[PDB]
């Protein structure tokens, strides 16, 4: 016990401050500045918090799954994702949430409208809606249901032997998502991964996607005070010849540069983009009251050569700065007609088309890296 | 392309983060051409891809 | 008892984080966690910090900083000081001083990174609500010194200009030397505008020149004890004379007690756009053997009940920026021009300022509507 | 003169309204704004209105 310089603090503060506040309250500002205050990434997760990491984590959310995006300072809807329950319901593109149930908006801002929205999948619930033609609002009932967000989707590129992969967060679906996702295109010659934006995740998904394409050696090592620790191969790998170019940008980070660094330092991959954000530490989440937990910076890692990132990001291989490709001052005189024939249904988001290829000079660089790799290969054969 | 967004957060501007521990082809030439930009790229893949089979 | 939830915290970051740290640490880090959590204006003073202040009796850029909406934003730089002349306004947002990142920390942390010894040099980088971009400003510091207060006449008229520029020591006297000087006038115009504070005893020092009785101002808390009232005596020398008082978003914290108290007694006009709400006060306090904190008081109450915080002050007359009206229409005929009429039987404010902006001509025309009145009623 | 804190051309502050009718017996802050002769007019009769308040003595 050496609390007397806190204590003191406490007892002058309750007895001199402007405003009446109890202990309950100052031992709770104490708690969430104190870890606030051990480094930049530990923190208290409060009860209010901690549902959310357990939320994205598994994958698994209660609500209507409608998009709601801020528009003139007020709850327009831009997207329901398909097959919610609330695409079921009468809602669109274009509505706006006047009332949840019965109770008024005021241009406050999502977190506690969804607070509200967020009710147990069992129990149904009332919003009301203006639509933007109508004097009037609409009122929507609408029964509930768990929804699932898929972090991770593949597609085929419409002219070529190649697939697109966006991983967009690490949770426990992932490494199981690209392995049935690889097996469901065996005709398939290469790989661009797409980790732009991820601001990473659970550590055992980057062991494992990392896993699924390097034979042998370490992965990654970890190092702290106290007992540290090193991840290698398992062996067992498929997919150990297929070519692979990555994209990585400023805002990838943690989970997502230890999969960027291991497939670097042992060649297995062409790194693309732009430098990454440097965080070089893994945390661990203890549950400290019944729905109360906190997260704690425990140990620093590094690469496979003995290199880390801490304060400074993964460097490409290749360098490219993001706009629309150059066009040709022909262009068929951009003619209207487009070639179609005009003589009289298809799921086109199964495929990548050129025209969104177009629009993204680094998607563009990533395909032109792989093409130069089919080209060694058909002359190494020999 | 030119990198325009020359203001972004990076782990290096928070508050307590851990600590760390004439005769020749110029840069200036190949930003005016992208033709020439992308021939070098290509030589770089190739040099990893002979990296990777050694 | 109460300590229970914490020391099972402080056990498991003692036990578990990266890097060794002791008792003596984590005390400290829990200490100005829980300030930084209270409220903006607070502060930890350590047992160097602490001596340190009392030794220290100076250079700077003039600009004034105050928290909104959590982000560190410019109330408003002084006319005379490097800020001013570097093109740096009121509303500005704080986004870097050479280098590190306003994200997280206080007011008194981004003071303490801008006070320093002169001709040495800064950079700071801000966001306006205009911009495409952050801009980004270099500024060398210096001890600079310039008057608060001039008097001025107005060319053509009866009526008196007053600048007052900030609250520092002597404005009264120099503000009532400048009305001795002058005892023909009929009406004072008074600019508050962009006046981003000073000293809470010459803010009530120019107040008691015009009125003659009754509450200025009072600082109230939650005990009884210290909940100070200030109130006028009756030596006020110009109880009748007109006044007009040109307020806007760059005034603060004594500029608006000011304001409030000629408002509540009826005393004077106030005219332009609402004022920046400061109305908060701090002490230092000695909490250990050698250490204090600063922490939030008190705050400020006017004549009619009404505190300062956080709604400021409202004009009587709302107009914003901009250049007067022009005549057009120069041709038009008059009884002048038609055949066969009856026949007739610089050290001063000019006219080419006035005409510059808006709200200084709306202060000069309610005087004037003032004297009619007068006129009228005797 | 108008304020340079835009609200974005919000139409009617979205139209609200929580649940013709002789508008022209009164004079709106619209039709004000476009003649700055009748805004001084009125800004005249605020400035006595205070002077007269002062004097209830």
């Amino acid at each position: 016990h050496m609390f007397s310089r806190f204590s003191n603090v406490v007892s002058e503060i309750e007895k001199k401050y402007v405003d009446k506040i109890s202990i309950s309250e100052i031992m709770t500002k104490a708690i969430e500045g104190l870890l606030s205050n051990l480094d930049a990434h530990s923190a208290y997760l409060n009860e209010k918090k901690f549902k959310e990491f357990q939320a994205q984590t598994e994958g698994e959310f209660g609500g209507l799954g409608i998009t709601v995006g801020m528009r003139d300072g007020v709850l327009t809807v831009i997207a329901p994702l398909e097959g919610t329950p609330a695409y079921k319901a009468g809602v669109k593109s274009g509505d706006n949430i006047l009332k949840i149930n019965n109770e008024s908006t005021l241009s406050m801002s999502i977190d506690d409208a969804i607070n509200l929205m967020r009710g147990k999948p069992k129990t149904p619930i009332q919003i009301t809606i203006v639509r933007k033609n109508e004097p009037k609002p609409l009122v929507f009932n609408i029964i509930r249901d768990i929804i699932k967000l898929p972090s991770v989707y593949v597609k085929k590129i419409k002219e070529t032997p190649y697939l697109y992969v966006r991983v967009s967060g690490f949770d426990k679906n992932v490494t199981k998502s690209v392995l049935e996702g690889l097996k469901a295109n065996p005709k398939a010659k290469g790989i661009v991964l797409d980790l732009r934006g991820n601001p990473g995740g659970l550590l055992n998904q980057a062991v494992g996607l990392s896993n699924l394409f390097i034979k042998e050696g370490v992965l990654v090592s970890q190092k702290g005070k106290n007992k540290s620790l090193e991840y290698k191969a398992n062996g067992r790998a498929p997919y150990t010849n297929l070519p692979i170019a990555v994209l990585v940008n400023g805002g990838s980070a943690a989970a997502s540069e230890i999969v960027a660094g291991a497939l670097q330092d042992h060649k297995r991959a062409v790194i693309i983009g732009e430098k990454t954000f440097g965080a070089g530490s893994v945390a661990m989440l203890l549950p400290v009251n019944k729905d109360e937990a906190i997260k704690i910076t425990t140990a620093r890692y590094y690469l496979p050569s003995g290199r880390t990132i801490q304060a400074k990001g993964i460097t490409p291989d290749i360098v490219i700065y993001p706009g629309k490709v150059p066009e040709n001052e022909n262009k068929f005189s951009l003619k209207e007609a487009d070639l179609k024939h005009h003589l009289e249904k298809n799921e086109e988001e199964k495929e990548v088309t050129p025209k969104m290829i177009n629009d993204d000079i680094q998607l563009k660089t990533a395909i032109d890296s792989l093409k130069t790799w089919s080209i060694v290969d058909e002359k190494m054969d020999e | 392309p030119e990198n325009e967004n020359k203001f972004s957060l990076k782990e290096a501007d928070l508050k307590h983060h851990l600590e760390q521990e004439e005769k020749e082809v110029t840069p200036k030439m190949i930003n005016d051409d992208i033709q020439l930009k992308t021939a070098i790229d290509s030589l770089k893949t190739w040099s990893i891809v002979d990296e990777k089979m050694d």
